């Protein structure tokens, strides 16, 4: 049973610049000292992402502002967060987001993850919903409120769970008939705003999914100190997360291996002239 | 995963009518060592066992099961009118037969929505010009040679690019470091010098 | 032990707000809820609503949504409920009490009665 | 919203003999998610503020051991005593928690 | 990190990349991001 | 001449033991547009379907 949270339909959304950001190991052999050229389901550099921020806002506007739109799926999808107290938990994929079609589950609790392809009729504004206690101090159990009904389940898997400090980024990608998952992890400092640096996503899970994925939905987990039964969707707050959601697009481009075998630098082929020389010199200076 | 894969244990109790395999000689099944491996099975009819290949059209593969262009992997069949046919007829056995799209290669739909063959919506009711998309096999043990049902299993894997679990029933033997040696790890053979990196 | 000190009695003239006090010993309010409660021997007692002092807002009742309102400051353990004006309804006992999270009602004070001229 | 009903409104019994008193109401009490009862019961004197007995059935609390026994349904509320004791004259209230407002039923008095 | 592009068979007096500012006309072509 | 070919009318009522074609994909048949269409029909025994 879940209660719309959010009457307000959509917010102007506003982008910001992915610098150089998702790149992915595309295989699982090691290279070292070597400048390598490889085409792949690349995020553009310098691409326009969207920005969404699920936070509270002041009291003078209105009182709800979080958003969790169903977005596109359009070849493959990036996503990254930045956030505490894990506000993030999960993940929506599916055609139609209903009963008739099968759907994708990636839900993950601190402790575990689970990941269930059944049909699934979803809740408009599905949501883990926590409670938190104030003579203890302490956090309480949460209820799913994610789907009505699951029926004709195929495939369950369950494994170990994969200012601001927390950056997580993940890279999800549909190629012939498997679903692939890239993903890092990693401290930052900044706390607006995407980092200006390097970082490469190794492979996490590679899932014989076989559905069609059209739209994606994020899941959020919100928190309220009071339960009373008959009354809900009145108190919840989002707390303080953000979460960024690019496209991926086939691109080629030209990856620096290190020493120990780490990635450390890539050039997008395709951004200017310069880039395109650079792609085709196999040299990161051009004289 | 997990598992040798010596496939002489069938050697008695199976027969198989057709085993095609793309991408790997089956004369060196016994050396290599397989990663990523799926086992896919299912029933179908005498006339359609061809359909299950890359780059075949047809019912089963436009609605039912597709085949990728690029796939490495081996197609076993063998008829089963002795275990998946009923005197009365065996209708357990479903295949659809409408859908709006062709399959991408390796996808299932288990949809049962009334598809609308007409001009005007029919609303789930399966009235006139809108059709169920599934129907049954008819099998029965008097039926012909290409109306019998067939098993099928299609085994997916990649070779020589990932770390492998399952390989063949070659016996290992011991590391020799510092010589000329022919070597064949996880199914990559080749020669040279080992050494401690 | 928990006891609470409440407004005595009053004695008012009609078509005026009215103020009332809640005070508490022991603990902090922010760490419960606080409920208002005004009885009537006749036609009963009646349940108002819920504030919160670390929200910064209340949840109220709708019988008494309208013509009521609540606030709360950490500074002194004390809780507030006026009224917009006073009516013949509004002429009872009243009472305040603590919710505990997740639980019921535990706290009453001695109560404030208002009688009407 | 709820609505609360108690009985008997006043029943006269000895002291040492068994009473009961019951409350009904309209709709259900369970919640699913808990599994758990949103019911209290209330005894109060005149004059004394209205002080809550132990909710969710589990009426045991500081004070004399086992004053009152209560039993409780999905839609049915029932408080017993096994032996009416002199000093406890008393008046009994029936609330629930299930949704806003918490009900407060019509009271039942116990005389001796 | 700045570059000028020349696109020998544009006529500026477009099918460029970009317009941005400094377009001079030169009879090898049009040079974009050059004064 | 003068007709549109679609095959999937063949669907319910039909199944082929052997379909093979030369100089065209079985997966563009439904794609393109043939010229000069001519139908040959005989019946032979089983093995010389070959
Ligand atoms: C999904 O699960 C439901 C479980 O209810 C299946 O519904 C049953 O379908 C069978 C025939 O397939 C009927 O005999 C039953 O009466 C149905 N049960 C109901 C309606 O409660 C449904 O078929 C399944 N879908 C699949 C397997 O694709
Ligand atoms: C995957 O799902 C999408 C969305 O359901 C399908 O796209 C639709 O396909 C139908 C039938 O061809 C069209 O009528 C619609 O216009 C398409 N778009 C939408 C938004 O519905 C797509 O065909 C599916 N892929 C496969 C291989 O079946
Ligand atoms: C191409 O660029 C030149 C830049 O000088 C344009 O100018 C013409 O130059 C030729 C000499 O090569 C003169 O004969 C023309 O009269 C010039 N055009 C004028 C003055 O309008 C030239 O027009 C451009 N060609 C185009 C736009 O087709
Ligand atoms: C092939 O032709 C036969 C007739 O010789 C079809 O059988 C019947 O055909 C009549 C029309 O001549 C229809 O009115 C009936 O409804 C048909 N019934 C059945 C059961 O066939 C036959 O359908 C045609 N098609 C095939 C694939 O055999
Ligand atoms: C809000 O949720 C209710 C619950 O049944 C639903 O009926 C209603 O359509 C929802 N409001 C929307 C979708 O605007
Ligand atoms: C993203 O698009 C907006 C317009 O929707 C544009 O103003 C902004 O410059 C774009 N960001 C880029 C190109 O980095
Ligand atoms: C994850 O753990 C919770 C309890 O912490 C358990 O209820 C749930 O079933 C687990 N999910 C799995 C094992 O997939
Ligand atoms: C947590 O709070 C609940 C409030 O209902 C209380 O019953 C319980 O004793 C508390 N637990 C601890 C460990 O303080």
């Amino acid at each position: 049973q879940c209660v719309n949270l959010t009457t307000r339909t959509q917010l102007p959304p506003a982008y910001t610049n992915s610098f150089t950001r998702g790149v992915y190991y595309p295989d699982k052999v090691f290279r070292s000292s070597v400048l390598h050229s490889t085409q792949d389901l690349f995020l553009p550099f310098f691409s326009n992402v969207t920005w969404f921020h699920a936070i509270h806002v002041s009291g003078t506007n209105g009182t709800k502002r979080f958003d969790n739109p169903v977005l596109p799926f359009n070849d493959g999808v990036y996503f990254a967060s930045t956030e505490k107290s894990n506000i993030i938990r999960g993940w929506i994929f599916g055609t139609t987001l209903d009963s008739k079609t099968q759907s994708l589950l990636i839900v993950n609790n601190a402790t575990n993850v689970v990941i269930k392809v059944c049909e699934f009729q979803f809740c408009n504004d599905p949501f883990l919903g926590v409670y938190y206690h104030k003579n203890n101090k302490s956090w309480m159990e949460s209820e799913f409120r994610v789907y009505s009904s699951a029926n004709n389940c195929t495939f369950e898997y369950v494994s170990q769970p994969f200012n601001f400090k927390n950056l997580r980024e993940f890279v999800f990608k549909n190629i012939d008939g498997y679903f692939k998952i890239y993903s890092k992890h990693t401290p930052i400092n900044l706390v607006r705003d995407l980092p200006q640096g390097f970082s490469a996503l190794e492979p996490l899970v590679d899932l014989p999914i076989g559905i069609n994925i059209t739209r994606f939905q994020t899941l959020l987990a919100l928190h309220r100190s009071y339960l009373t039964p008959g009354d809900s969707s009145s108190g919840w707050t989002a707390g303080a997360a953000a979460y960024y959601v690019g496209y991926l697009q086939p691109r080629t481009f030209l990856l620096k291996y290190n020493e120990n075998g780490t990635i450390t630098d890539a050039v997008d082929c395709a951004l200017d002239p310069l880039s395109e020389t650079k792609c085709t010199l196999k040299s990161f200076t051009v004289e | 995963s997990n598992c040798v894969a010596d496939y002489s244990v069938l050697y008695n109790s199976a027969s198989f009518s057709t085993f095609k395999c793309y991408g790997v000689s089956p004369t060196k099944l016994n050396d290599l060592c397989f990663t990523n491996v799926y086992a896919d099975s299912f029933v179908i009819r005498g006339d359609e066992v061809r359909q299950i290949a890359p780059g075949q059209t047809g019912k089963i593969a436009d609605y039912n099961y597709k085949l990728p262009d690029d796939f490495t992997g081996c197609v076993i069949a063998w008829n089963s009118n002795n275990l998946d046919s009923k005197v009365g007829g065996n209708y357990n056995y479903l295949y659809r037969l409408f859908r709006k799209s062709n399959l991408k290669p390796f996808e299932r739909d288990i949809s049962t929505e009334i598809y609308q063959a007409g001009s005007t919506p029919c609303n789930g009711v399966e009235g006139f010009n809108c059709y169920f998309p599934l129907q049954s096999y008819g099998f029965q043990p008097t039926n012909g040679v290409g109306y019998q049902p067939y098993r099928v299993v299609v085994l997916s894997f990649e070779l020589l690019h990932a770390p492998a679990t399952v390989c063949g029933p070659k016996k290992s033997t011991n590391l020799v470091k510092n010589k000329c040696v022919n070597f064949n790890f996880n199914g990559l053979t080749g020669t040279g010098v080992l050494t401690e990196s | 032990e928990v006891q609470l000190q409440q407004s005595g009695a009053e004695l008012v003239r009609p078509g005026a707000l009215v103020k009332l006090s809640c005070k508490a010993s022991g603990f902090n309010i922010k760490d419960y809820f606080v409920h208002w409660v005004k009885q009537r021997p006749v036609q009963g007692l009646e349940w108002i609503g819920w504030i919160d002092p670390e929200n910064g807002n209340t949840i109220y009742g709708p019988k008494f949504q309208g013509k009521a309102s609540l606030a709360a400051d950490t500074s002194s353990n004390t809780g507030y409920l006026q009224l917009s004006s006073l009516t013949s309804e509004d002429t009872a006992v009243y009472y305040c009490a603590r919710w505990d999270g997740y639980e019921t009602l535990d706290y009453w004070g001695q109560g404030t009665s208002v009688t009407v001229s | 919203d709820i609505v609360m009903s108690q009985s008997p409104s006043s029943l006269a019994v000895s002291v040492g003999e068994k009473v009961t008193m019951s409350c009904q109401s309209s709709q259900s009490l369970l919640y699913s998610n808990n599994e758990k009862n949103y019911l209290a019961w209330y005894q109060q004197k005149p004059g004394h503020s209205p002080k809550l007995l132990l909710y969710w059935a589990s009426t045991r609390e500081s004070g004399v051991p086992d004053r009152f026994t209560g039993s409780g349904s999905g839609t049915a509320f029932t408080l017993t005593i096994s032996s009416v004791k002199a000093e406890d004259l008393a008046v009994y209230y029936c609330q629930q928690y299930y949704n806003y407002p918490y009900t407060f039923g019509g009271g039942t008095k116990l005389e001796i | 990190n700045q570059v000028a592009v020349l696109y020998q068979d544009v006529n500026c007096t477009w099918r460029v990349y970009s317009t941005g500012s400094n377009v001079f006309q030169t009879r090898a072509g049009c040079l974009i991001g050059a004064e």
